[PDB]
């Protein structure tokens, strides 16, 4: 997560994460800010708008050492750069307090190293808070799950 | 000129025709156009 | 592997290997040069360009000894001369500096001794190599698999 996960900067502070998947880098649309790695700034962009976010084609070198994809959804715990994100009733949930705005684009990660969802916002239901994020499905589908009153991170 | 020149029936059915499958033809094209887009719409939302 | 691989020469400069495999002789088109057996110098090379190769039907005597194609691919770790190659998402990758020109042709080995692929070439990527070759599939179906940037080796 770490070496692979790059800041964005906005007038010299983050704001949001850019996510490598597959062989190709994807961004939040709402986030505005630059790519902090100099490469990566030349990649031309193609935006879904209706997803909130732009996709691109990743340069060579970097393609092969990227976040292995997955599909397999089982609910339980999964892990997050934050901790342990709760998988339930088709719902991704945090507990009520920890993330916020600068976290949008932050991978969620499996247990074996594979990617579950990417992070857009979240909605504080005052016990939980359930993260407005786009999970994909068996169909290669990828469904933007957003609960009511979500506002962007 | 014992009758007066009209606009409605002043042109052949030859250019007639020509007109109106010209026009038709973007009537047509931008129809389709738009159910494409509904289809599109409806689709992705059954699927979603 | 090195029983039933046999180079081809040019100008006493080894470019390429052939294969016997189902009891038929392969050899890839993009190198240029003599087989280095002389039995099987008299068989017809019938061309599939298309697929950068020809291939023969060998004699009697030796059809009986011969590699063996597979068609499931487990994915993972398979045999190879300079060692193990890594397989997944459908694509052939090896760690980087290992290969080069003249290994084209070189079967992909496995733990029962089969053959699982044939190397054509492979593209440098810097964190690993992307290994373009041809592979076999659950229908009887023989596919290329070529990344970006694959050079002929």
């Amino acid at each position: 997560e770490s070496d692979k996960t790059f800041p964005i900067m906005l007038n010299g502070q983050v704001n949001g994460y850019a996510c490598v998947v597959g062989g190709r880098l994807m961004k939040p649309l709402h986030v505005e800010g630059k790519i902090d790695n100099e490469q990566l700034a030349a990649v031309k962009l193609k935006k879904a708008s209706m997803y909130d976010l732009e996709y691109g084609d990743v340069p060579q070198n970097m393609k092969s050492d990227t976040l292995q994809y997955t599909s397999d959804k089982p609910p339980g715990f999964y892990n997050w750069h934050h901790g342990a994100v709760q998988y339930e009733n088709g719902r991704f949930t945090v507990p009520r307090g920890v993330g916020g705005k600068g976290d949008s684009g932050r991978p969620i990660l499996d247990n074996r190293g594979r990617v579950v969802a990417i992070v857009l916002g979240g909605a504080n239901e005052g016990t939980r808070t359930a993260l407005s994020v786009v999970t994909w499905n068996q169909k290669g589908v990828t469904i933007k799950d957003t609960p009511e009153g979500s506002e962007p991170w | 000129h014992k009758v007066d020149q009209e606009f409605q029936a002043a042109v052949s059915k030859t250019s007639w025709n020509w007109l109106l499958a010209l026009f038709g033809g973007a009537s047509s094209l931008i129809v389709v156009g738009l159910i494409v887009l509904v289809c599109s719409s409806m689709l992705i939302n059954t699927r979603r």
